[PDB]
RNA sequence: CGAUGUCGGCUCGUCGCAUCCUGGGGCUGAAGAAGGUCCCAAGGGUUGGGCUGUUCGCCCAUUAAAGCGGCACGCGAGCUG
RNA sequence: CGCUGAAAGCAUCUAAGCGGGAAGCCCGCCCCAAGAUGAGGCCUCCCACGGCAGCCGGUAAGGACCCGGGAAGACCA
């Protein structure tokens, strides 16, 4: 179950066989492991890498232990990527062939307070025939004396996105490993700059 | 004169074995020791009763149909989220519960009884990890 | 009346060891373990197994006739062993052994293979004649029920597979 | 299969079955058979 | 009765199953294709429009289907009126 | 819908046992999640500090405050 960690760098598109096919491009090598999680240790098999370079000066003491335990230079980002066992001390987009389908998981664009309409797709109110300061309002929320409640989960407005979206059997179009570069066909959750996790899809 | 009330006691640590036992009639034995009832200075208002290990629970046993026709119940608090998991199923997959579940139906309700199912311990299989309290093996 | 009073004969040289709540038999062909009320009793005589309820009892009296011809059956599968025939019917119908497997062509779009699990083997001698044979009886009718069911008879036409010496019963269209 | 209360021999070569604790009426003329429900 | 706002629509659902569709079956006066009838099944789905306040219903054009009921004939400290 | 099969010499999907079999059930996918007080696990960092399972005090690893900001955001986070 391979993966790596990434920074979602922009969109455009490439010509493919006479076809305009829009990607993403993530830059997602190299990622160093730092920890390994196993059975007899752990209680399960993964690998944790390291991403982007820090400033030493940045990171704390036990952070430096847990780096230099590893051999590895300081990082900025720690993850892991689970039922994945690297042979190398070092994971590359080389571990992506052109082809392959991936999953890619992000942080989705925040849309702070978001409303009935924008959250859940509401249909809002009129905006004539008499309606009353309920253009965007989410109607009815409820019954009457039974149950004399609101249901959990109930569709209401409040924060909206930035949170983790994982989107499936995406098309690897192509890979540049001397750039470190990912091009994925479609669209990737989060903004530009963003951080990414680009894993073998589990769709067959 | 008033009636005797004890001061603290080290509580006694006794080991059960669950194996063939009947689901329900060992249920309630584990209450009576977790409540201390069969203790002569037995007091309601505190936790005074024995810790109860007990191994084997997977090997707990049913009369009837029961395997397939018990049927265990959560309810999510969301619309339609009533769980319904049958004894067969349970007992494949977190068989501590089903004696677990038992004995606490039959501990009183609130502070008290919930401070005792804790002095519960529940073990599929053999074993368990309480050796060090050396717990005195029980036939019931 | 009865089937579990009735006594097992036992040819030579097959051999019958009882155990608690089961009996194991040998034979040339191989072995079989039956498993058996513990509430039954299991007799081997002189050439004859016998089986023995321990009252009149309703379930006993079930479990008496059960058990004999448990016994019996495998008895004669380490013996004689047991066989059914099927024939298939149908102009395009057809079947041929490809290695150990079975294969039907049977007017789907595609043939169909059937693998022998073990203890049963199959055998073509026709086209339209498949035997399926083994120590198991319950296995053998098993398996054939399976290749059978693969493509049942027809209600209208002589086509499909049959068991050998199944009437063929038809309806009339139109 | 016909599902009723009155589940009843139809011929005489209809056999009144018990199964899984419920009573089906079995026949060489599929029309015959019955489940009681 | 020192007040429990009553039709219909809109919005938002959620539940029942005596199931409209999709999935699985038996019987057929089941050749096939298409149906009929009963059984299992509530996971999902169940269109747009003309008339009329309408619910309902009729009609037009489609559809896999254009299901029926409960929730104070669900929902006016949510809107309409 | 079957296999094997008595009670009931036949028969029976069943009384012992075994197959097959739904958009439905359990899992599998995605998201939350240890206040899961049953508060879980692993890696790493600090250290046995003064006076009087408690108190005062100065510290350590760390953290907060303050500031520049941010596809994060009502404030808060
Ligand atoms: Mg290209
Ligand atoms: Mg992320
Ligand atoms: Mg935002
Ligand atoms: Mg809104
Ligand atoms: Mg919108
Ligand atoms: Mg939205
Ligand atoms: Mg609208
Ligand atoms: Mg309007
Ligand atoms: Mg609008
Ligand atoms: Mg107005
Ligand atoms: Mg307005
Ligand atoms: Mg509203
Ligand atoms: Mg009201
Ligand atoms: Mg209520
Ligand atoms: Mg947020
Ligand atoms: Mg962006
Ligand atoms: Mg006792
Ligand atoms: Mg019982
Ligand atoms: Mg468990
Ligand atoms: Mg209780
Ligand atoms: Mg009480
Ligand atoms: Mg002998
Ligand atoms: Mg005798
Ligand atoms: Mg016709
Ligand atoms: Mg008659
Ligand atoms: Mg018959
Ligand atoms: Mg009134
Ligand atoms: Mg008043
Ligand atoms: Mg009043
Ligand atoms: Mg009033
Ligand atoms: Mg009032
Ligand atoms: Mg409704
Ligand atoms: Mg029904
Ligand atoms: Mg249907
Ligand atoms: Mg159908
Ligand atoms: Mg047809
Ligand atoms: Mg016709
Ligand atoms: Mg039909
Ligand atoms: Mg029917
Ligand atoms: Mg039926
Ligand atoms: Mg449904
Ligand atoms: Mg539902
Ligand atoms: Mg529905
Ligand atoms: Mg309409
Ligand atoms: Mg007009
Ligand atoms: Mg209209
Ligand atoms: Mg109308
Ligand atoms: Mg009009
Ligand atoms: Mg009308
Ligand atoms: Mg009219
Ligand atoms: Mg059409
Ligand atoms: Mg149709
Ligand atoms: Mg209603
Ligand atoms: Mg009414
Ligand atoms: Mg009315
Ligand atoms: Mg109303
Ligand atoms: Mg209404
Ligand atoms: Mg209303
Ligand atoms: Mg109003
Ligand atoms: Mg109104
Ligand atoms: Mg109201
Ligand atoms: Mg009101
Ligand atoms: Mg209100
Ligand atoms: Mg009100
Ligand atoms: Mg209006
Ligand atoms: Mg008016
Ligand atoms: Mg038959
Ligand atoms: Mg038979
Ligand atoms: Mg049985
Ligand atoms: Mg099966
Ligand atoms: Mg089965
Ligand atoms: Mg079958
Ligand atoms: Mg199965
Ligand atoms: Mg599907
Ligand atoms: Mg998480
Ligand atoms: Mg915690
Ligand atoms: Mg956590
Ligand atoms: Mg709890
Ligand atoms: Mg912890
Ligand atoms: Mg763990
Ligand atoms: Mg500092
Ligand atoms: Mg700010
Ligand atoms: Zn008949």
């Amino acid at each position: 179950m391979k993966g790596i960690l990434g920074v979602k760098v922009g969109m455009t598109r490439i010509f493919r066989d006479d076809r305009a096919v829009p990607v993403t491009v993530i830059l997602a090598g190299p990622c160093p492991v730092v920890q390994r999680r196993t059975p007899e240790k752990d209680g399960y098999t993964a690998v944790q890498l390291g991403f982007l370079p820090q400033n030493p000066k940045r990171v704390n003491r036990p952070l430096k232990g847990h780096f230099a335990k590893a051999g590895v230079e300081p990082v900025r980002i720690l993850r892991e990527i689970r039922d994945f066992n690297p042979e190398g001390d070092t994971v590359t987009v080389e571990i992506f062939k052109p082809g392959e389908r991936v999953d890619v998981t992000g942080t989705s664009k925040g849309r702070g307070f978001a409303g009935v309409m924008k959250r859940w797709n509401f249909a809002g109110g009129p905006d004539s025939h008499g309606a009353h300061k309920i253009h965007r309002h989410p109607g009815s929320i409820g019954n009457r004396k039974t149950p004399g409640r609101v249901y959990k989960g109930k569709k209401m407005a409040g924060h909206y996105g930035a949170e983790r979206v994982t989107v499936m059997n995406l098309e690897v179009v192509d890979v540049i490993p001397e750039e470190n570069l990912l091009l994925v066909k479609g669209a990737v959750p989060g903004p530009n700059g963003g951080l990414v996790i680009v894993r073998e899809t589990k769709k067959a | 004169m008033k009636t005797y009330v004890p001061k603290q006691v080290e509580p006694r640590w006794v080991l059960i074995d669950a194996e063939g036992k009947t689901l329900g009639r060992l249920a309630t034995k584990i209450a009576t020791l977790l409540r201390g009832k069969h203790r002569p200075d037995w007091t309601p208002n505190v936790a005074m009763g024995d810790f109860v290990v007990v191994v084997n629970a997977d090997k707990i046993r049913v009369t009837g149909k029961k395997l397939e026709q018990k049927i265990y119940t959560r309810y999510s608090g969301y619309p339609g989220g009533l769980k319904k998991i049958p004894l067969e199923k349970m007992l494949a997959t977190h068989p501590e519960r089903v004696l677990e579940h038992a004995v606490k139906g039959m501990l009183p309700k609130g502070p008290l009884g919930r401070r005792l199912f804790k002095r519960l311990k529940v073990y599929a299989g053999p074993d368990h990890p309480h050796q060090a309290q050396r717990p005195e093996k029980l036939e019931v | 009346s009865r089937i579990g009073r009735l006594p097992i004969p036992v040819p030579k040289g097959v051999s019958v060891e009882v155990a608690p709540g089961r009996v194991k038999v040998k034979g040339p062909k191989g072995e079989l373990e039956v498993p058996v009320s513990p509430e039954m009793r299991v007799v081997v005589e002189e050439g004859v197994v016998r089986v023995e309820r321990p009252s009149d009892e309703r379930r006993h009296k079930s479990l008496h006739g059960l058990t004999r011809t448990l016994i019996a059956n495998a008895v004669k599968g380490v013996s004689e062993g047991y066989s059914k025939e099927l024939l298939i019917k149908g102009i395009g119908y057809r079947a041929r052994l490809v290695g150990r497997a079975l294969e039907l062509t049977v007017g789907f779009s595609h043939p169909v293979v059937v693998e022998p699990p073990e203890g049963i083997t199959f055998e073509v001698p026709e086209p339209t004649r498949v035997r399926v044979s083994g120590i198991d009886k319950q296995k053998v009718g098993q398996v054939a029920a399976n290749i059978r069911a693969i493509r049942k008879p027809s209600a209208y036409h002589e086509k499909g597979i049959y068991y050998a010496g199944e009437p063929v019963r038809l309806k009339p269209g139109k | 299969m016909k599902v009723r209360a009155s589940v009843k021999r139809i011929c005489d070569k209809c056999k009144v079955i018990r199964r899984h604790g419920r009573v089906y009426v079995i026949c060489e003329n599929p029309k015959h058979k019955q489940r009681q429900g």
